[PDB]
């Protein structure tokens, strides 16, 4: 007889965001998803699992999601802080339990974890056949 | 998947 039934675990759900780890002899990539709360430290339920030695389980908290307005798609992040080991965002010491981050934002867990997030969308392209031209206002020089 | 709890740091 067979000892397994139905389906507990749950990953994989749709792709959106990622997470870049800044290190000085190597980097880190995450995939985020749309499951409205991610979870990163050492325990591996979390989302996002670092790599120290002391990294909080519980760390901290991201939400994750994704509405269609007009056409298109907006995605939003919220960062969440427990308050207890020290969570660095933008640079700066986070204070607010409801902080928005977006494309293009550096955060750092902890002390010296720092990883930058960014939008994947789906596909991005290269810069070889891709012009920018000024009428949406993209560039400035 | 049993994990360390957290930890203090320096």
């Amino acid at each position: 007889k067979r000892q397994q039934r139905s389906n507990k675990p749950s990953s994989e759900y749709t792709c959106l965001g990622h997470l870049v780890n800044l290190i000085p002899g190597k980097e880190q990539k995450v995939e985020i998803t749309n499951r409205n709360v991610t979870t990163i430290g050492r325990s591996r339920s979390c989302d996002v699992i670092l790599s120290e030695p002391d990294i909080s389980t519980f760390h901290a908290e991201f939400h994750l999601l994704q509405m269609d307005v007009d056409n298109f798609q907006r995605n939003l992040i919220n960062v969440i802080d427990k308050s207890r080991n020290g969570t660095f965002i933008n640079g700066n010491r986070l204070v607010k339990k409801d902080y928005i981050l977006k494309n293009g934002d550096r955060i750092v867990f902890g002390k010296s974890c720092s990883f930058l997030f960014k939008y994947a969308s789906s596909s991005s392209t290269d810069i070889e056949n891709d012009d920018e031209k000024v009428s949406s206002e993209s560039r400035s020089y | 998947n049993i994990t360390q709890p957290t930890q203090q740091s320096t």
